[PDB]
């Protein structure tokens, strides 16, 4: 179950991921994203 | 190597969510309570 941190749909649209016990060096082995839309790809990668 | 029913915990949906305070940051709390017991006493729950 991955946790999205998801603010009022009313003020926002912005999200954030929790990998529950996942380190950020495995975070594109703990989900796929070769395979993820590019949508996915800047809420699972990134500078933040 | 992964042969154990903690693996089947993984298998068979089961997920132990991690604390909120994890067990230095308990450590941290209680190091504070222990400071609090030993020269504050008692006063250091009504206040400051």
């Amino acid at each position: 179950g991955v946790s999205v941190i998801t603010p009022g749909t009313n003020t926002s649209n912005q999200v954030a991921v929790l990998y529950q016990g996942v380190n950020c060096t495995e975070v594109p082995v703990a989900i796929h994203a070769d395979q993820l839309t590019p949508t996915w790809r800047v809420y699972s990668t990134g500078s933040n | 190597a992964a042969r154990d029913l903690i693996c089947a915990q993984k298998f068979n949906g089961l997920t132990v969510l991690p604390p909120l305070l994890t067990d230095e940051m308990i450590a941290q709390y209680t190091s504070a309570l222990l400071a609090g017991t030993i020269c504050s006493g008692w006063t250091f729950g009504a206040g400051p």
